[PDB]
């Protein structure tokens, strides 16, 4: 059971944009599905719902086609428009399932969300560097490899750690913005045993290049 | 006492084989009946709109035809009950119930022939009326037959053979075996004593007239709604509202039908020739009104599935309910054979889906469907008017199947059949069986 | 519409405290529902109609109020409860939702534990050499890190980022990094990032020699 | 009588308001008594649970600790109900039939704490049996207390509220109202004369039961079979002959009920202390067997969703129906508090699917699913055994919502009857009620 | 509409294996039985068996034991046929029908199009097409029939048009023979003998099995 | 199994008319079904439960038949109606179809259009001669076709091709095709193609010289 919105990511002001979510695992008929988003760091805001047979529509109070939320039961997608996008549309945006229990709605259950960047910038790609200790493999218990994720616009990358397979001992941290291009790192911990006695890569994904990069950490010999 | 009961107790329930088997043959035979019936009504339906064809550039011509075909096959009708057998009219639900007091004959040589074909004549040219009255009444009717070519004795197989034919006979004509039964149990036996009516029997007689009906019917459902929402219980508030509206329109209504036999009455004193021409005038507007706009005229089990997915404006469903409160009374209370209880269908679903359109915009936090409201009064006229609520929730669920609504649709009916009550209104079937009999002493 | 206003905006608490917190309506609401929304994580409904819990909830856990007053209760707080919590209401027509409350978690201290990095063979291809420095798994929060180049001390190029409390250890962790060209790098050789939290007098500090 | 006649038809449908209203309180709490008595069940059922977890590694002390915790929480209920009220002992449905008979006292300042606090103990030890028995007499009594309190008075009044509690009580424990009303209509009413019992008083108190119900309950079903197929004309006959086998079997078991009741009570004489440990080691037996082969014991309506899939093999479903053929004799008939009524529904499922699964292999050409069989098996028994066909169809269908099964439903139930009558059967809660009175005077 | 699309029937060697698939749209595929059935050229349709909504029944006819697999994705609302050991015996149109029943003795509801298997070792070999024009001293009449030979390819089908399709009047295409592991046939053409050689008669060709698109315009010849 | 045998296999008649197909099994059935198939098309549920038309099917259509004998049928047959009929049946299991019953038009008899045509200068240059003859738009159906090379009969190296009934004009076709190496055609000089028919006594010759 779960929700995966899409097409998230760059649009130039006073442009339009169109968010898919693509639901399973339920049946979507006969849901109401709704939209909420959330600006960076800020609280959650209700932009509408619709019927499942898209008898109904509600909104936020907006202006005129300023969104526009539609249904294709027959492919499971709820799909949202935003037109004449100004940087207040800047946000992360989540699907979701409506429900309620004695009557008064509620939001059942969430997507992971997409991320609608409105600026005037280029999407790029980040370039990813491994970063492993110094000629100086002062071993101790445990070892810390990391990497780094560099000049890519605009958020978000996802890392991982093989693949998720080393899932403890991992910190993401926070991107950082500068010359309108972001940067940030991850770091792992692992037994000075496993490595170099064996693989350590980071999987970087960047959806709005529709870029994945695994960079393999090598000693420095 | 103590006594009396315990031999009782022991032999509950051992209804005699000659009344089971009996009662399967009333119930195969009402089927066919109930059948034939509905392919004859459809069939002359049909003839009159491949009538409309070869006419259809006179625009002038056209409305003409459409008129006096149905005027025709309505006269024809009037005339056949005026005739040969004038307890034949209206309804028959209250003449059957008559029967079952024995205050009144099951005259089947008479009846048979005159409401069958007296039916088809007011239902296929398109009146205002339900198969329910005439498949109840040519029932009963068929019940007494195979009492009297079989003369079976005693008050049960007389009472039971009568009910089971009824049943059967409500059961074939929405395809709802469990409200033909539950008809019996709570409307049409004696409502005042203990009878030996044997429910057994009643139910194998159902049975056999629904099988009768899957037989030449199925793959095709009389009312399709789909799946509609569920009800929240923060919303059952609204149901017991629209159940209260439908309580005080209840026994209005039943005014109007009792007060415009009368009205009707004095157009044509009693006189079979001016009856049969006013029949005929009433038959031809229905003809008329079938072409021109079919939602007020007709059965009206069409609109249901149109009403209760919102398709109609608000405009229209007023329009309508009015308009067809009037082709129902001037149909009815005319006297024409064909019964009054599908069209209060249809009149309850059109107000329903109104209250549910209401509903939708004031509340929008509900997250309501206007169908909900229209499968809620659905059954509510009936609720109200005839006060037999538990028959019209189980045969509206028959015909819906939307089991999630159970809550409103009773809640809605039973609010009917309160706010009926204590305004002062009557079961309607019983207050017409009441003037039959206060002019058979006076 | 409904304006819902969440109690402390931030709240702090050691696992064993009782933990209350509040949502305000500007006007009557009823049966409001809570989501928790831990770090890089969806919201998550938690509390439905005002004190129901979703399944998987802990008993920990419970709903009241009425009228223009909600709170939600944690009866002992537990580490893992470090989240953001969001009430709201659709009792009114459009819905609406608290500014949140963001929980804090108070633990033991920890010690950073630091590592550093020197620019990848990869990056100096490019032109430019991102000096790294990793502070993991440390409490409390506030932590300083010091930059010296060749014994001098940096203060321009440095980018600092703090994660949020870890959910099962509350912990934070830390990095930061130095930006320079592949040839001001190079126009040095000894690189150190001192270290000062308070579970040390003495800063920890790691380095490297481009020699 | 035609002067008569106009005049009650004119007259028709005007139940008094005080008569409505009360029936409006009466269903109101017991809808709360039933759902009080649901969540008690539950929270013993899962104590027991929670306590072969503290013992799930020395599997004797484990089955010891399953078969103590019941045989406690079982000889409890007993006692109470040899001690303090009597005929709160089994179903209860025969005695509220006596009472509108007005052949049997509703003592309702005994048996509502008796059967209540009584009931919890039998079923909460997880014994086989429903909670219909208790919700039935429970809500009875309950028609009767509000009638005490208000002191109404007439035979309407009397009949009527004690009538709607009973429908409401039946209603609560299926969330099932409309076969809640039928029951009344069908079965439980005066069988041989007219009453005075008004429908529309009887239909609020339902309302206001399921409604309770509803709030402490949504969301979740107490059966979830999906929907099923569809069933084709010319499967039908096949339903009649399922029903057939109901039919004959349904009078055996009856036989086996009573006379099991016979058998028991030599064992004890009648001493409540020789009874009370005997129900001991029958409860002990269930909350064992709840452990050792849960579809043996309990309620059963865990098993039915997975009766209707398919999911038990042929050889399990004939040892399902055996066993629980036996626990469900030594449970009711025991004497415990407690209904019969869910245990059949159990019993016509598993049944119908061992029907449903040898159609399904000689006739491949229909196109069958095991399932539709359970389904119309279900109510099988119930129409059999107790004879309230009507009421066993539209429970299931309100338990089951599977419309389009009405006919084969219907025939199946029906042929049950049939055979039931057919071959010298008699319904249940009559020969229960009889057997009763007939002691009630066979001592003098 | 209710539409049923197979697909996956192309040419394989002797004893290979092949899936075929099935593409529902526009009615509730769940709640239905489906079924294959399979035609032989010029011969009958067989059964070749059926699956239930929920896979928990499929019966198929009285042939071998993994020879046939049928299964479904309901999610994805696809029908599947798997075929083993494949012999020219199973060179055949495939058919995917959806289930029904009036009385209650089922039929087959509605079928797609079909999809065609041929099990053979030959190879894939693109066609030579040539022009027919009427001879040198050819006798000019009213109507002037020409035509294009379509030479030497493996598997069938292939499509002939003239003018790209507007040329529709007075066309045949004969069925092809198939010889020493080749098929041969030709299309027929009569126009008027104002239309050519005035204007161009053309026979447009495709074979895609073998990716071949050819125009082969005829010309009066001498 | 239960086999089922179609009768007229294949039969004609004309437009306006009365036809009837059989079907028949070797043990008892019930509620049969009938599919029509036009070459091209799939199959499509015509006729079922032995009698009963589907949406769609013109009345002129009708079932009948108990047991082990059944038929179909068509008062006044239409020109639409010329398809393959096939008949079904699945009260036994497992369910086996009819070998089919193909019903085409009936018309006045015409003469073939022969055409006779050389090997191209295309095929020549690749060393091989194929020798074309058209049989085009014929009444009935059965037609022979001689070749002589140099007036002498030949057989070998000779495949021909009928075209289905025509859909316009209900005529049929026929394609013959001679076969040689380039240097067999070389050798001679006279080909011809004899229409042997049924319109006529005289078949009808085409042909041509190299020269
Ligand atoms: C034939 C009988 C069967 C019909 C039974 C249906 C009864 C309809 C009730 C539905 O709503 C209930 O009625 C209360 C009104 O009494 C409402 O206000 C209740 O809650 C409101 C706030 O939500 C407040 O106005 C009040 O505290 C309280 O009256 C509230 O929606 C709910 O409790
Ligand atoms: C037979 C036994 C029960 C009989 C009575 C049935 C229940 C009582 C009547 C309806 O119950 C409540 O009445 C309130 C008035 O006191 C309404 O107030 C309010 O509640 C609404 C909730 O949507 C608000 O929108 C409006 O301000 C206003 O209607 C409320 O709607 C409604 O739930
Ligand atoms: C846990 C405490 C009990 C539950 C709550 C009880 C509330 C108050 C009622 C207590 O019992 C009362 O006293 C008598 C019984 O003791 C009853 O009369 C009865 O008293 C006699 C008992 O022997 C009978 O013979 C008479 O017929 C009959 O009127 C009386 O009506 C009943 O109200
Ligand atoms: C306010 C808190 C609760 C306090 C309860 C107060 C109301 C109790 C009313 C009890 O009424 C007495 O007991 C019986 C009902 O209990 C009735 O007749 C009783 O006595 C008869 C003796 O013939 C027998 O029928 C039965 O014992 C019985 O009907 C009758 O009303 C009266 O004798
Ligand atoms: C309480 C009421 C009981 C409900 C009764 C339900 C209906 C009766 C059983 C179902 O009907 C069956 O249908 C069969 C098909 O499936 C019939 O086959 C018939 O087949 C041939 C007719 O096609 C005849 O030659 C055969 O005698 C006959 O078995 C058969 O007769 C009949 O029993
Ligand atoms: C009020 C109505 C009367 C009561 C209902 C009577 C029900 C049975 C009557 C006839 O139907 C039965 O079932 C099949 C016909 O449906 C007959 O043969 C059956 O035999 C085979 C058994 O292997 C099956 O495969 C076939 O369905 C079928 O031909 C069977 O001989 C017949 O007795
Ligand atoms: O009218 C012909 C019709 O009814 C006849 O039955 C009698 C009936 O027995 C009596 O009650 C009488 O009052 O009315 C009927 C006509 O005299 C015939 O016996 C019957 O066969 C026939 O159908
Ligand atoms: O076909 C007519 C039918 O009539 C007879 O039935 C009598 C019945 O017995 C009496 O109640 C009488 O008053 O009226 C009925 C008229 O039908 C016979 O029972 C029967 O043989 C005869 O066929
Ligand atoms: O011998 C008892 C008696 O029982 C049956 O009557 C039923 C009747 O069908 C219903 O009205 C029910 O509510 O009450 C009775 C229950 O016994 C038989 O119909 C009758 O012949 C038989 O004598
Ligand atoms: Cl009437
Ligand atoms: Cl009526
Ligand atoms: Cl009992
Ligand atoms: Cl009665
Ligand atoms: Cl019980």
């Amino acid at each position: 059971v779960r929700l995966l919105e899409s097409g998230g990511g760059l649009v130039q002001p006073g442009g339009s944009l169109k968010l898919s979510c693509a639901a399973s695992g339920f049946d979507y008929s006969r849901y109401w599905m709704s939209w909420v988003r959330q600006a960076p760091g800020k609280g959650l805001k209700w932009i509408g719902e619709i019927n499942p047979v898209s008898s109904t529509i509600n909104y936020t109070p907006s202006l005129k086609d300023k969104f526009i939320i539609s249904r294709d039961n027959a492919k499971d997608t709820l799909y949202l428009q935003i037109s004449k996008v100004r940087s207040e549309d800047t946000a992360l945006y989540y699907c979701a399932r409506l429900y309620y229990g004695y009557g008064y709605w509620y939001f059942d259950v969430w997507g992971a969300g997409t991320t609608v960047t409105v600026s005037s910038a280029k999407t790029t790609p980040p370039s990813v560097y491994p970063l492993a200790p110094g000629s100086a493999a002062a071993a101790a218990s445990m070892v810390t490899l990391g990497c780094l994720v560099k000049g890519y616009f605009p958020e978000p990358v996802t890392v991982t750690w093989n693949s998720g397979s080393l899932a403890a001992g991992v910190h993401t941290f926070p991107a950082v913005l500068q010359a309108a291009l972001y940067t940030l790192s991850s770091s792992v911990t692992v037994p000075s045993s496993s490595w170099p006695s064996e693989t350590v890569t980071c999987n970087v994904a960047h959806p709005a290049s529709s870029t994945k990069v695994d960079k393999k950490i090598v000693p420095r010999a | 006492r103590r006594r009396q009961l315990i031999r009782q107790l022991l032999e509950r329930d051992k209804t005699p084989l000659a009344i089971l088997f009996m009662a399967a043959v009333v119930g195969t035979l009402v089927g066919l009946a109930a059948v034939a019936f509905d392919k004859g009504v459809a069939w002359l339906q049909n003839q009159r709109m491949g009538a409309l064809v070869h006419t259809a550039d006179n625009y002038p011509l056209l409305l003409t035809v459409a008129f006096l075909c149905s005027a025709v096959l309505a006269m024809f009708g009037y005339f056949l009950v005026r005739k040969y057998a004038p307890e034949a009219g209206g309804s028959g639900i209250p003449e059957i119930e008559g029967a079952l007091e024995d205050q009144r004959p099951v005259r089947w040589w008479r009846v048979l022939p005159v409401k069958f074909f007296g039916g088809l004549g007011t239902l296929g040219g398109g009146m205002v009326l339900g198969r329910e009255g005439p498949t109840v009444q040519i029932g009963g009717n068929i019940g007494r037959m195979v009492l009297d070519i079989f003369r079976l004795k005693g008050d049960e197989a007389r009472h039971t053979l009568l009910a089971t034919g009824a049943a059967a006979g409500l059961a074939a004509a929405f395809n709802a075996p469990l409200a033909g039964i539950l008809f019996i149990i709570e409307e049409m036996r004696p409502q005042f004593r203990y009878t030996l009516i044997s429910i057994k029997a009643v139910f194998i007689g159902v049975i056999m007239s629904t099988i009768m009906y899957r037989i030449f019917n199925h793959e095709v459902a009389l009312i399709d709604v789909g799946k509609l929402s569920d009800a929240p219980l923060n919303t059952l508030w609204l149901y017991l509202i629209l159940g209260i509206i439908f309580g005080i329109f209840g026994p209005i209504f039943n005014k109007w039908v009792l007060g415009m036999q009368d009205l009707l009455h004095r157009v044509h004193g009693g006189n079979i020739t001016k009856w049969v021409l006013m029949g005929g005038a009433i038959g031809g507007l229905c003809g008329l009104l079938g072409f021109v706009a079919p939602a007020t005229s007709g059965g009206g089990f069409n609109l249901i599935p149109i009403a209760t997915a919102g398709n109609f404006s608000m405009g229209m469903l007023v329009f309508i309910f009015v308009a067809r409160v009037i082709t129902t009374l001037l149909c009815f209370s005319s006297g024409a054979p064909g019964g009054i209880f599908a069209p209060m269908l249809a009149l309850g679903t059109v107000l329903g889906t109104a209250f549910g359109m209401v509903a939708v915009e004031l509340f929008p936090q509900y997250h309501l469907e206007a169908g909900t409201f229209a499968i809620a009064g659905m059954g509510a006229l009936l609720a109200a008017s005839i006060r037999a609520p538990l028959t019209g929730i189980i045969l509206v669920l028959e015909m819906t199947d939307n089991y999630q609504l159970i809550l409103p649709m009773i809640i809605t009916g039973l609010g009917a059949t309160l706010l009926a009550q204590f305004t002062g209104g009557k079961p309607l079937y019983s207050a017409i069986l009441a003037r039959t009999l206060a002019k058979q002493e006076a | 519409d409904i304006v819902l206003t969440q109690s402390p905006a931030i709240m702090s608490a050691a696992p064993g405290d009782k933990v209350t917190m509040t949502c305000s309506a500007s006007s009557s609401v009823s049966y409001i529902h809570w989501y928790q929304q831990k770090s890089g994580t969806s919201p998550k409904r938690w509390i439905y109609d005002t004190s129901k819990l979703t399944s998987g909830v802990p008993v920990r856990f419970s709903g009241s109020g009425s009228g223009t007053s909600y709170s939600l209760t944690i009866n002992t707080m537990e580490a893992e409860d470090a989240a953001t919590y969001y009430c709201q209401q659709w009792s009114s027509h459009p819905q609406t939702f608290g500014g949140g409350t963001k929980l804090e978690i108070l633990r033991a201290d920890a010690a950073p534990t630091v590592s550093i990095f020197p620019p990848s063979s990869e990056q100096l291809t490019s032109g430019g050499a991102s000096v790294v420095c990793f502070l993991n798994n440390f409490y409390p929060k506030d932590i300083n890190v010091k930059w010296k180049i060749d014994g001098s001390e940096r203060q321009n190029g440095v980018l600092n980022s703090w994660t949020d409390q870890d959910s099962k250890d509350s912990t934070y962790s830390m990095s930061s990094t130095l930006t320079l060209t592949k040839d001001e790098y190079e126009r040095h050789n000894s690189y150190t990032c001192e270290a000062t939290h308070k579970t040390s007098t003495s800063p920890i500090v790691k380095s490297f020699n481009r020699a």
